[PDB]
C-alpha cells in the first residue's frame, strides 16, 4: 500500500492529533506528516514516523502538566542550564567535568525551575535566548509523580530520583531548582529509565557538589498500557494510538 | 577583536539631512542587530532603533520614528543611521552598537552639530616652555565642534591633557592641549602636536619648541 | 517608556573602598521569557560605554571580578568591591527588555585623593599669534586635587574679569587628578602696551595663593 | 460581537459614568473609553478597560470622600512630598534612603494633608506645582476608616496603619502630617492590602524616625461584595457595575 | 548661569513709543514665563506683566492694559516690551524677570526717560590731587540720567566712590566720581576715568594726573 | 490688588545682631492648590533684586543659612541670623499668588559701626572748566558714620547757601560707612574774584569742625 494513500488514509485523524498539541510541536509535526506522505522509501518513511511519534508524544506530555514543547534543537544544554541560572557556580561547574566533558552537553527533554521572585516587550533575537521552562513548583510537580507510584504500571514505568541538598522554604523562594525530565514512548520501557540512571545518579551527585538543587523524573509508556493509565490523560491517548500508532501499524504491515 | 567605527557628516545646516554610516570589523553584521543610541550631555542616552540584517526588519522608539531610518549594507558590512529634518535637538554624539540578544560593544561614535555657521579651520599655535617642564598647542577659532589632538602622532600620551572646547563670545571653539615632560628631554626629544578638524579638513602638524 | 532611575548621582569614593550604585526601573524588567534585560555600563571620560554586567549579574568578557551585579524586579544594586583610580567615570544602566531601550541618567563615581598643591604654568602667545593680531595668555594648572580652583589673572597688579575663560579636565584614570586651562584673551595693541603678566592660583592645598608671571 | 457595537451599545452607561467623576477624571476616561470603541483587538480593549475600570474607582473613591483624583502622571512620590512638605528634613530624608532608594519614588494613590493655618489667583505655571491634597482632618477620616472596620467584609477588605509619632493638639494644627492612601477594584483583595504592607510598614517607620508624623490606609472592593458594602456609596457601586464592568463581561466573553 | 539682558532706547519724546528688549542667554524661554518689573524711587516696585513664550500667551496687570504690550521671538530668545503713549509718569527702570513658578531671576534693567529734547554728552574734568590720595572725573552737564563711570576699565574699583547725579538748576545733570590711593602709588601709577554717556553716544576715557 | 505692607522701612542692626522682617497682606497668601506664594528679595545699592526666600520659607540656591523665612496666612516674618556688611540693602516681599503681583515698600537695612569721623579734600577746577567760563570747586567728605553731616562753604571767610548742591552715597558695602561730595559753584570771572576757598566740614566724630582750604 502506498504511502501517500495511507497518509491520505489517516490524515483526518493526523489533523485532531496537531490540534491538541503546542504549536511549535504542531507545526514540527505537519511536516513530518508531509515528509512521511512523500517518503521514496519505506525506510526513510519509517524513520520519520518515528520521529513524529516521539516528537507528538512529548508535545501531548508537555501539555498535560503546563510545560511548553521545547522543539529539539533549542532544547537547553546542562552547560546552558548551569550558565544561564548559575553564573557564580559556572566556572566551578566548568571544573567538575574537565575529565567528563561529555557531561557538559547533557539535555533533557524537559528542564524546568520554579518561577522565582524576591506585552510590549523585546520580541526579536539575533541569537537564541536559552529557554526558561518556568513551573510554580518542582515539589507539587515532584509529588503528582511519586503518587501516581503508588496508588494515592506506574511504579515501574518510571524512576524519580532527588538530589538530597537540602533547601529551606525560604531557600526554595529564594534561589533557582532544576526539575530534568525524560519522557518516551518507545518499546522497551525500563531501558529510557535505566539508560538514563546510569548517568543521572552521576549528574545529580555533582550538582549537588555544586550546590545547586536538582530533580529528576525518567518515564515511559508503551502500547500496551490500557488507556486510563498512561502518563498522559486517556483522552489524549485516544488520539496517539489513533494517529500515530496506527502509522506505524501499516508501515510494518508494508515493509 | 570587535570595533563598530561610525563615520558621518560632522556638521549640516537645519532643515537638511545626514547618512552616519557604522563599519563592522570583527564580525559579520548578518549574525547580529545592530542599534543606534544617541547621546547628549543633559539629554542623556537615548535609544533609537535598531536594524535586523539578516531580513531586514527595523524597529525604533516611536518618538524618533520619521526621524531616524536605519538601512543596512551586509555586503560592504555597514549600518547607515539617517537623520532628516535637521534641528538643534538632532545635535548630539551618535553610537552604533551590537547586539547579542543585549547591546555589548558600542563605536567611538560620531559628532553632529545642526547649524549654519558654516566649518572654520583651526589656527595651531605653539606653547613653550620655560626639573619638569610642559608645553603646549593652542588649538584656535574653528566652529564645528569636534577637533583631534594627538602627541608625536600618539608616540607620547602620557603627562598629556586635552582641555574640554571653550565656546567664546566669538561663538567660535577653543581649546588647550598641554603635556608635562622631563625639561632634561627638552630639546632632545621633539615634540609635534598633531590637530585634526574633519569638518574643515584641517590638518597640522605644528612643532612646539622653547 | 520604562523609567530608569539611578541613585546616588554622584559617589566619591575612596581607592580601595567598596562602591554601591542602585538602578530602579518603572516596570518590572523580567521578560516573559523569564529573563532580566538590566546591563550596567561604564563610560570614562571622554569615551564610549563599555559593557559591565548584562542580565543583572553576569561579567563580560575581560571584566574584573571585583565588579558584581545584583538584583530582580525592579530593584537592582551595581557593586565594585575595591574602587580603583581606572574606574572614573559614569555608570549607566539600562533596561533592553521594552522597546524602546531606556539608560539611567548616570551616576559618576570620582576617587577621593590626598590633597595635592597645583603646579602652575604661564604661557606667552607665539609670535604667529602676534603676527595675527590677537594674543592669548595661557596659565596652566596642572595635576591637582581636589578640584575647586581659582585662577586670577593679573595684567601689571591689575585683576580682571570677562576677558577669561578656563575649562577643566576631568579625573584622571591614572592618578585621579584634575588639569585646568585659563586663557586670558587681548588685543595685539593692548598686550604690547603693558610688559608683567601673571596668574594668581588660590587652591585649597596651597595655604598661600601663588602666583605665576613673565615680562613681554 | 463588535467592540465598536458593544461601545454603541453601552455609551449612555459610560456617559452616566462620566457626570458623577471628578472632571480630571472624568475625561481621562472619555478617551479610555473612545479607545475601547477603536481599538484593533479584543487583547487591545481589554488592557483599555482595566485602566478604564480602576481610573474610574478612583475617581469615584476620591469624589465619595471630598478629596481630589490626582491624575496618574501628576501623582506625588514620596520624594516630592517630603520636600514639598518638609523641606529642612528633605536632606535628612536622603539620607536614610540611600541603602533604599526605591522608598524614594512610591506614589500613593492619595497623598493627603491636614488643611493648616497658624477667584483672581495665578492660574497658569511653568513648571507643574506638586499637588497638595488637602483634607479637612486625617483624623476624622482615620477615623471613619476604623468604624467600617468594626461595624459602628471591611476588616477583611483593608489596613489602616499609623506611624506612633505623636503630636499634640497645636502640633496637629501647627504642622503637616501625612495621609496615604491606596485603593483598588481588584478581584484578589487580600493581594492589595498584603503587597502594599511589606513596603508601607517600614516607611511609616521611616517618616516617623524623621519627624514626621504619616499616616496610612490600604482598601479594596471586589465585584462579588454587597452592593450596600463597598468602600463607596451604593448609588456609586450601582453605576461603575452598569458601566465599567458590564464592559469587562463583554470583552470575556468574545476573547 | 542664568541671565536676563535688558537694551533699549534710555530717551524717548513724550506720546511716543519704545520697545525694550530682554535678551534670556542660559536658558531657553519656551520653558518659562518673561516678566516685566517697572521701578521706580517713590512708586516704588511695579509688576506689568508675563509672557509665556511656548504657546504665546500674555497676562497684564489692568492698569497697564494699553500701555504695555509683551512680545516675544524664542527663535532669538528674547522677550519685548513695547511701551506706547509715552509720559513722565513711564520715567522709570524697567526689568526682565524670570518664572520658575515663582520670579527668581532679574536682569540688571534698562532706564527709560519720557522727555522733551537733551541728548546732551557730559564734560569730564579731572579732579587731582592737592599717605593716601583723593582724585576723580567731574562729569558735567548731560541730560538723559544714565552715565556709566569706571576707572582705568574696570581694574580699579576699591576705594571707589561714584555718587548720585544731582538735577542742576540748568536741568542738566552733573556727577561726581572720585577713588583714593596711597599718595606712593599716585604718580607710579595711572588713572583713567571712563565715562559712557550712551544717550548721547558720548564716550570720554580722561586721564587724570597731579 | 493685595497690598504689601512691611515693616520697619528702616532697620538700624549692628553688625553680628539679628534682624526681624515682618511682611502683612491684604488677603491670604495661601493659594487653592495648598501653596503660599510669598517670596524675599534683596536689591542692594544699584544692583538688580536678589531672590532670598521663595514661598514663604524655602532658600534660593547659593543663600547663607542666616536668611530663614517664617510666616502664614498673612503674617510673615524674615529674620537674619547674624548680619554681614554685605547684607546692606532694601529688603522686598512679593507675592505671586494673586494677579497682578504686589512688592511691599522696603525695608532698608542699615548698619550700626563704629563712629568714624571724616576725611576732607578739596578740589579746585581744572583749567579745562576755566576755559570753558563756568568753575566748579568740590569738597569731598570721605569714609564716614554715621551719615548726618554738615557742609559749610566759605569763600574768603564767606558763608554760603543755595549756590551749593550735595549728594551723599548709600552705606558701602566693605565697610558700611558714607562718603558725600558737595559742589559750590561759581563764575570764571567771579572765581578769579577771590583767592581763597575753604570748606568747614561739621561731624559727630568732629568735636570741632573742620576746615580744608586752597589759595587760587
Amino acid at each position: 500500500e502506498p504511502i501517500a494513500i495511507i497518509c491520505d488514509g489517516i490524515e483526518g485523524n493526523m489533523k485532531q492529533l496537531f490540534s491538541v498539541l503546542p504549536p511549535d510541536c504542531a507545526r514540527e509535526c505537519e511536516v513530518l506528516f508531509d515528509d512521511i506522505r512523500n517518503s521514496p522509501t519505506h525506510s526513510t518513511a519509517w524513520k520519520h514516523a518515528l520521529r513524529l511519534k516521539g516528537t507528538a508524544y512529548e508535545g501531548l506530555f508537555a501539555n498535560c502538566y503546563g510545560w511548553q514543547y521545547i522543539p529539539e534543537d533549542i532544547k537547553p544544554s546542562l552547560t546552558m542550564l548551569i550558565q544561564t541560572l548559575f553564573p557564580d557556580k559556572f566556572e566551578d561547574f566548568l571544573d567538575r567535568t574537565q575529565l567528563h566533558p561529555e557531561f557538559r552537553d547533557l539535555t533533557p527533554d524537559f528542564s524546568l525551575t520554579q518561577k522565582v521572585h524576591f506585552v510590549t516587550e523585546r520580541k526579536m533575537f539575533p541569537l537564541p535566548e536559552t529557554p526558561l521552562n518556568e513551573v510554580h513548583s518542582i515539589e507539587r510537580i515532584m509529588e503528582n509523580f511519586t503518587r501516581l507510584m503508588h496508588g494515592g504500571d506506574y511504579g515501574e514505568r518510571g524512576i524519580v530520583e532527588g538530589n538530597h541538598m537540602r533547601f529551606s522554604e525560604e531557600d526554595q523562594l529564594e534561589t533557582r531548582q532544576l526539575l530534568l525530565v525524560e519522557v518516551g514512548f518507545q518499546t522497551d520501557i525500563d531501558g529510557k529509565i535505566r539508560t538514563d540512571h546510569k548517568k543521572w545518579k552521576d549528574i545529580l551527585k555533582l550538582l549537588e557538589l555544586l550546590g545547586i538543587k536538582c530533580s529528576f523524573v525518567a518515564c515511559a509508556d508503551c502500547s500496551s498500557t490500557p488507556p486510563d493509565r498512561w502518563w498522559i490523560t486517556e483522552d489524549r491517548v485516544r488520539i496517539l494510538k489513533n494517529s500515530v500508532s496506527f502509522l506505524f501499524n501499516k508501515l510494518s504491515r508494508n515493509s | 577583536e570587535v570595533m563598530l567605527v561610525e563615520s558621518g557628516a560632522e556638521l549640516v545646516r537645519p532643515g537638511a539631512l545626514v547618512d552616519l554610516s557604522c563599519k563592522a570589523s570583527g564580525f559579520n553584521i548578518k549574525d547580529y542587530y545592530i542599534h543606534w543610541v544617541k547621546q547628549r550631555p543633559e539629554q542623556g542616552l537615548e535609544w533609537i532603533g535598531w536594524i535586523d540584517p539578516k531580513n531586514v526588519n527595523t524597529i525604533y522608539d516611536p518618538k524618533f520614528q520619521g526621524k531616524a531610518t536605519i538601512t543596512a549594507d551586509t555586503s560592504s558590512n555597514t549600518a547607515y543611521l539617517r537623520l532628516s529634518s535637521l534641528t538643534s535637538e538632532d545635535t548630539a554624539v551618535y553610537y552604533c552598537v551590537r547586539d547579542v540578544n543585549y547591546l555589548d560593544y558600542w563605536g567611538q561614535g560620531t559628532t553632529l552639530t545642526v547649524s549654519s555657521a558654516s566649518t572654520k579651520g583651526p589656527s595651531v599655535f605653539p606653547l613653550a616652555p620655560s626639573g619638569t617642564a610642559a608645553l603646549g598647542c593652542l588649538v584656535k577659532d574653528y566652529f564645528p565642534e569636534p577637533v583631534t589632538v594627538s602627541w608625536n602622532s600618539g608616540a607620547l600620551t602620557s603627562g598629556v591633557h586635552t582641555f574640554p572646547a571653550v565656546l567664546q563670545s566669538s561663538g567660535l571653539y577653543s581649546l588647550s592641549s598641554v603635556v608635562t615632560v622631563p625639561s632634561s628631554s627638552l630639546g632632545t626629544q621633539t615634540y609635534i602636536c598633531n590637530v585634526n578638524h574633519k569638518p574643515s579638513n584641517t590638518k597640522v602638524d605644528k612643532k612646539v619648541e622653547p | 517608556d520604562i523609567k530608569m532611575t539611578q541613585s546616588p548621582l554622584s559617589l566619591p569614593v575612596s581607592l580601595g573602598d567598596q562602591a554601591s550604585i542602585s538602578c530602579r526601573s518603572s516596570q518590572s524588567l523580567v521578560h516573559s521569557n523569564g529573563h532580566t534585560y538590566l546591563h550596567w555600563y561604564l563610560q570614562k571620560p571622554g569615551q564610549s560605554p563599555k559593557l559591565l554586567i548584562y542580565k543583572v549579574s553576569n561579567r563580560f568578557s575581560g571584566v574584573p571580578d571585583r565588579f558584581s551585579g545584583s538584583g530582580s524586579g525592579t530593584d537592582f544594586t551595581l557593586k565594585i568591591s575595591r574602587v580603583e583610580a581606572e574606574d572614573l567615570g559614569i555608570y549607566f544602566c539600562s533596561q533592553s527588555t521594552h522597546v524602546p531601550f531606556t539608560f539611567g541618567s548616570g551616576t559618576k563615581l570620582e576617587i577621593k585623593r590626598t590633597v595635592a598643591a597645583p603646579s602652575v604654568f604661564i604661557f606667552p602667545p607665539s609670535d604667529e599669534q602676534l603676527k595675527s593680531g590677537t594674543a592669548s595668555v595661557v596659565c596652566l594648572l596642572n595635576n591637582f586635587y581636589p578640584r575647586e580652583a581659582k585662577v586670577q589673572w593679573k595684567v601689571d597688579n591689575a585683576l580682571q574679569s570677562g576677558n577669561s575663560q578656563e575649562s577643566v579636565t576631568e579625573q584622571d584614570s591614572k592618578d585621579s587628578t584634575y588639569s585646568l586651562s585659563s586663557t586670558l584673551t587681548l588685543s595685539k595693541a593692548d598686550y604690547e602696551k603693558h610688559k608683567v603678566y601673571a596668574c594668581e592660583v588660590t587652591h585649597q592645598g596651597l595655604s598661600s595663593p601663588v602666583t605665576k608671571s613673565f615680562n613681554r
